[PDB]
């Protein structure tokens, strides 16, 4: 199972940051997560999004040469 | 704060709030890497009680990394808990494909995964030689085992291409077995008069390894006329793999370069055939070629190649391949990440980088989806020992020893030759003096410095006096 | 001169790779350097030593004299680091872009001038490495990346026959295609692909090739007679050195066998060439010590001059 | 009596001065012809080791594959020495001077060839050879020129094995393919192998044997046309049996059935396999670990390792031939060696 | 011919010529100037030549390549 990239293991940390993004999601407002490159944002955001029952996943990775078209077209996929 | 990141307006940021990820303590990474190695070592039962003691070596090992290594000596030396993922993958992926494992050949297993997941991105000499004590320390600190042999990169060879299993190998068997390879290799494919030293086996073994994972891609960065893409050429031949060579020249455009990978995308889903990708350094013209690799490589393939009647061709392709190949899959969905798990599991991509310097090299280098997922490889420049090897091997074709040779009483680390006894000696410290003395006096710097006098200089004296 | 072929041989495969591409005052400071290292670890040399006494022979001398090159040391050195590369392709670079008549005087009707910037540049090098004739380049530093085959002759020798690919398909070439690369701008950036595998020689002018473009003025016009009989003894030495050689294989030739008038004529004959010879080498020893007074005169000038 | 196994130890060393590339046995005499690396071709005899009866060196360049057949008109031998230097050659061995006539050379190869082989179906003798051309080459010994040049791959074969009128063909683009003599037509293709193919070759005829599962023919149609199963032997390191389909029976490709089937797939060598040797129910074959398997068709399990038989690579294994009548399969069998030396295992 | 030597392992023959030059018949090396006295051979295969020039060079021979190297001389 190692070799899937979306397991996580949980510790005090993660699920401490899963309660303050369930927190802060549902308060409707924004949320920046800003770290250093090694701190997994990526993977415990969306270790709290895919285990959870409210929230979708949607797959937008930003670029140099990135519009609002793709924006656009992820949003109308879901 | 690091370049390539713009900072962005306060009117953006006025609306949204925000949080700081830090790094795991040692404590987080500890229990974390405990569940890992527990993981791992479910496949050998024997050794399941030394969970603790590996996963707090690797930790301590990372950590003291991080803090010895810093951003200040080298522009690539960003370490990340991903590297002991990595580290862990590499031992699971080395133990999974491997003979009856003993406490010895674990702890040389761990130590030669963290020598090519760790410290196969070093620069100096000194360095390498901390990193080996770094090893030295966490091995007698944490696992206090006797009976273990030397740690250095030339005495941890673990190959797979002499058994069927990943397991450790003898050097003159493995040296042998490169020599008659290579001349068949030849034999069969372009010819190129190649010497062969243990620095070269040490390295064709770590391409190897990196060229045989699941979505493996690595950079090597080295010296002009070292031999990398020969090497490159050479593992992609022995795992069966296919070289597609990007010839660009300076009248060429994105045209062509979306050709080719539009072609090579085609050749390895369709023709389901897997495929080298060596991406040069010369082949890079503009910034739209490093964004192309960076949505190729951050993602598994590239949305912006098929659009509107390409893209239907393409659905139309991979449905005609579904249904050749028997398999049930009916929405847009299933065919396209079926499409880009055989891109990411039938695709390997390799980058030679000659001048690290230049403000190219650094773009590419300091680029965020090319560092973290590619395995970074110094070849850097030529220690002694090595030139000694190949000269030593390049001049005993010809009769040199016909002197009244008498051995001179000289300093001890003037010689990076084994002492002298013949001329032969004499000779090839001659030659690497002169070369260390000139690229000394003409104030290269921090610059690599290419070994291809060397090698000219040594045919050109063996022609001369053949002569 | 046997025990020392060790010594003077490291020194010119030395002088050929790495030091075409510097100017006279570093040249001579690693050439000191060079001597020092090979005295260090007891290899014997000879002590006066010159590279085109040691190389370029009379003969190549002279045809690379009429064929358009100066009469500079510095000019003849690298022509000879130039025309001594059989492994690796030699690089060009020339300010004034003169050599170039150079080339083609010395390969005749052979050379074939071509271009980077030009659009039918790669059908005809095929042609022409199909046939075999002589390419020089211009234009180095616009390196195009379609001859990295070439550069880094990655032949394959399919069968009885060597074979390259260049471009997109297949061509044949011929043992007697060779090829030159010319550029004009010494500031051009060259591409470290194409740097690191030529043999990059400097044809440009220095302070220091000031210094010794004066010294020759100076010598050739102050002096002259003194050049023209340096120039004498050195063309009557070779030639008596030759003919000796000639008359010795003639009485080797004739004396093998077992006396008559041809074996004492020839045996005369060489007596004579052998006293000519001694009468030469003593003229020739009590000269050099009178260039050595010239240019410990002609210094000053060389100095005011830089 | 066909089921012989060769002891550990060799029998006797033989003493090469280069690389050992191709060995034949002589179907009537204990003799033996050792290739080398660099051209020269001999010709050792068992019982007397010390000296080769005729050391003849034809190509200046290596020699790769042979072939051995003694003739028999309504005789005498022929070798055949195919090798690097664009051309094969032809020899003639003359029992009463002991030493090697040359006979005739044949060429039109526009590479290397690789392979060649002998046989004689109706009173006429044919050579065929394959090269790096991609190209199948056919030749007849008595007249000395061509009868049929094709490609049937798009990269170049390798190894090739005949009976009667069908020729089938490893490639480089590790795919087998069926060749018909004649007509030079593609019957079924095959594919499975993961690397460019080594060694192949057919598995024919025998006449009475306790219980068979891999030689005998299961239906009329086999019966009378007489190829059913082949083996093969690539670079991934295994050895497989292949079942080929039927034509459309100059027999035509079956639409829906002209594609191979591997049947059981045999694994276990530490390198490429380089050759293989069917006799009867034991499947003898090599590799470039220094050892040479034995594999039983039955089980599919190697009874036998000879580990460490050479300290190089182990390159080429020939066996007598055994499906026929006219010569019988002594107990005789020799390996080859990279490391300048060859070994034969007797009794 | 000064000295005769075959090799043990192959059907090869070694030739001393009297005037110093090795002829190796089934190449053409001179390993010394002056007459060479005698030969020793032992099997990588080492030839050691002695001559009447206070000079003793030994060679060795190359299978493969059908050549003689010589390796060091006294
Ligand atoms: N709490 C955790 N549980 C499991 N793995 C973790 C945890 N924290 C960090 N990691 C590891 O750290 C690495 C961070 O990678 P990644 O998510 O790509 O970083 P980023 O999100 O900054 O791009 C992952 O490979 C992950 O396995
Ligand atoms: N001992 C050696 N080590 C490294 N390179 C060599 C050696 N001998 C020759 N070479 C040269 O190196 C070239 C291959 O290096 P390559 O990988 O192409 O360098 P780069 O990666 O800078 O393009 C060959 O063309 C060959 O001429
Ligand atoms: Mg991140």
């Amino acid at each position: 199972e190692v070799m899937r990239p979306d397991i996580v293991i949980p510790t005090i940390d993660t699920i401490k940051h899963e309660k303050i993004f369930y927190d802060l999601l549902n308060s409707k407002r924004g949320i920046i997560l800003c770290g250093p490159p090694g701190s997994g944002k990526t993977m415990i955001m969306n270790n709290a999004l895919r285990n959870s029952s409210l929230y979708d996943v949607v797959g937008i990775n930003f670029s140099k040469d990135t519009t609002t078209e793709h924006i656009l077209s992820a949003l109308h996929r879901h | 704060t690091d370049p390539g990141r713009i900072p962005m307006s306060e009117r953006f940021t006025r609306h949204a709030a925000i949080l700081y990820l830090g790094y795991p303590s040692g404590k987080s990474l500890s229990q974390i890497y405990e569940i890992y190695y527990k993981a791992i070592f479910k496949l050998v039962p024997e050794f399941r009680s030394y969970t603790e003691p590996f996963a707090r070596a690797s930790v301590h090992l990372y950590n003291e990394c991080k803090a010895r290594y810093s951003t200040g000596l080298q522009s690539h030396y960003l370490f990340s808990p991903r590297e002991l993922t990595r580290l862990v993958r590499g031992v699971y992926t080395a133990i999974n494909t491997g003979p009856r494992q003993t406490l010895r050949s674990l702890i040389r297993l761990w130590a030669y995964e963290a020598w090519r997941i760790f410290a196969d991105r070093l620069v100096g000499v000194k360095e390498k030689n901390s990193f080996e004590q770094l090893l030295y320390e966490t091995v007698d600190k944490y696992l206090p085992n006797q009976d273990l042999g030397n740690i250095s990169s030339t005495s941890l060879l673990f190959s797979g291409l002499l058994s069927l299993d990943f397991k450790e190998v003898n050097k003159t068997d493995l040296v042998n077995f490169i020599e008659e390879r290579f001349k068949t290799f030849c034999d069969e494919e372009l010819e190129v008069p190649m010497v062969i030293h243990e620095s070269m086996v040490d390295h064709i073994l770590r391409i190897d390894r990196a060229l045989k994972q699941v979505q493996g891609h690595m950079m090597l960065i080295g010296a002009s006329r070292t031999g990398k893409t020969i090497l490159t050429r050479f593992v992609a031949w022995l795992n069966g793999l296919k070289i597609v060579q990007p010839k660009i020249h300076r009248h060429s455009n994105l045209s062509d370069f979306d050709m080719i990978l539009k072609k090579a995308i085609s050749d390895c889903s369709l023709k389901e055939s897997r495929t080298c990708l060596i991406i040069d350094e010369s082949n890079i013209l503009e910034t739209a070629f490093l964004e192309r690799m960076n949505t190729l490589l951050a993602n598994a393939d590239i949305p912006d190649l098929f659009q509107g009647e390409e893209y239907d061709k393409l659905l139309n392709n991979l449905r005609n391949k579904t249904r050749s190949l028997g398999l049930l899959l009916d929405t847009e969905q299933e065919l396209y990440d079926w499409f880009v798990g055989e891109i990411a599991k039938n695709l390997h991509v390799v980058f030679t980088i000659c001048d690290p310097t230049n403000n190219k090299s650094s773009a590419m280098i300091s680029s965020p989806a090319l560092f973290n997922r590619c395995i970074i490889n110094w070849m850097g420049d030529w220690d002694t020992k090595t030139m000694s090897q190949v000269a030593n091997n390049m001049v005993d074709v010809v009769p040199m020893e016909f002197t009244d040779f008498i051995v001179p009483e000289v300093n001890k680390e003037l010689v990076f030759t084994e002492p002298i006894q013949t001329i032969r000696d004499a000779v090839v410290n001659i030659l690497i003096h002169f070369d260390r003395n000139f690229y000394q006096k003409m104030k290269v710097g921090v610059n690599p410095r290419s070994p291809g006098y060397f090698i000219d200089g040594l045919r050109a004296l063996v022609k001369l006096v053949t002569a | 001169t046997s025990q020392e072929l060790i010594g003077n041989c490291i020194i010119s495969s030395i002088y050929e790779t790495y030091f075409g591409h510097l100017n006279e005052r570093e040249r001579g400071d690693m050439l000191v350097i060079l001597k020092r290292l090979l005295g260090k670890f007891a290899v014997k040399y000879d002590v006066n030593y010159r590279f085109i006494d040691y190389l370029v022979t009379l003969d190549e001398k002279m045809k690379w004299l009429e064929c358009g090159l100066d009469k500079n040391d510095y000019f003849l050195e690298n022509m000879s680091i130039v025309m001594n590369s059989q492994d690796a392709v030699p690089f060009l670079l020339d300010p004034s872009s003169h050599m170039i008549t150079v080339i083609s005087n010395y390969y005749g009707n052979k050379t074939v001038l071509l271009s980077f910037l030009e659009e039918g540049f790669v059908k005809r090098l095929e042609n022409a490495v199909r046939f075999g004739s002589v390419v020089i380049i211009q234009d180095g530093e616009f390196f195009d990346p379609i001859i990295s085959r070439l550069i880094s002759r990655e032949f394959n020798h399919a069968g009885n026959r060597v074979t390259v690919e260049i471009g997109d398909h297949e061509v044949d070439v011929s043992g007697d295609f060779k090829l030159f690369i010319h550029s004009c701008d010494p500031s051009g950036d060259i591409p470290i692909f194409l740097r690191s595998r030529v043999r990059l020689v400097h044809f440009v002018t220095n302070k220091e090739s000031i210094e010794t473009r004066i010294f020759d003025i100076t010598l050739t016009e102050e002096n002259a007679e003194m050049q023209r009989k340096r120039e004498d003894l050195i063309k009557l030495n070779t030639e008596y050195r030759l003919k000796l050689k000639n008359l010795e294989k003639r009485l080797l030739e004739e004396l093998n066998n077992s006396e008559n008038d041809e074996l004492m004529v020839t045996l005369n004959n060489l007596k004579k060439e052998a006293m000519n010879i001694e009468k030469k080498l003593s003229e020739s020893e009590e000269f050099f010590p009178q260039f050595d007074n010239l240019v410990e005169e002609y210094s000053i000038i060389g100095k005011h001059s830089v | 009596v066909l089921k012989w196994i060769p002891r550990n130890l060799p029998s006797c060393l033989i003493n090469v001065e280069s690389s050992v590339t191709s060995v034949k046995l002589h179907p009537n005499l204990p003799i033996v012809f050792v290739a080398t690396d660099h051209g020269k071709l001999y010709a050792f005899d068992l019982f007397n080791y010390t000296i080769p009866l005729a050391s003849l060196q034809s190509h200046t360049k290596a020699i790769t594959s042979m072939d051995v057949l003694f003739t028999n008109y309504t005789n005498y031998l022929v070798i055949v020495t195919a090798s690097k230097d664009l051309q094969i050659h032809v020899f003639k061995w003359v029992s009463e001077e002991c030493k090697f006539q040359q006979i005739r050379s044949l060429l039109g190869h526009e590479h290397i060839v690789s392979a060649v082989k002998i046989w004689q179906k109706n009173n006429d003798v044919h050579i065929a050879s394959c090269s790096r051309d991609q190209t199948v080459k056919i030749w007849d010994f008595h007249n000395g020129w061509s009868l049929k040049t094709f490609q049937p791959h798009s990269q170049w074969v390798r190894s090739i094995d005949v009976l009667g009128d069908y020729i089938i063909s490893g490639s480089h683009d590790t795919t087998l393919r069926l060749t018909h003599w004649p007509s030079g037509n593609g019957l079924s293709v095959g594919t499975g192998h993961e690397f460019p193919i080594e060694k192949v070759k057919f598995i024919h005829f025998i006449e009475d044997s306790p219980e068979i599962r891999f030689r005998t023919p299961s239906t009329d149609r086999y019966k009378n046309w007489g190829m059913q199963y082949c083996v093969s032997a690539s670079r991934d390191r295994t050895i497989k049996i292949w079942e080929i389909p039927l034509p459309t029976l100059a027999p035509i490709p079956n639409p829906t059935d002209s594609n191979f089937r591997c049947v059981l797939t045999l694994k276990g060598h530490l390198s490429w396999v380089r050759d293989i040797s069917i006799r009867g129910q034991y499947l003898f074959s090599c590799a470039d670990d220094k050892s040479v398997r034995c594999w039983d068709l039955n089980t599919g399990q190697c009874l036998h390792v000879w580990e460490k038989l050479h300290t190089g690579f182990v390159n080429c294994l020939d066996l007598d031939v055994d499906f026929d009548s006219n010569v019988t399969p002594r107990q005789m069998m020799v390996t080859g060696g990279l490391d300048c030396k060859s070994n034969v295992f007797m009794r």
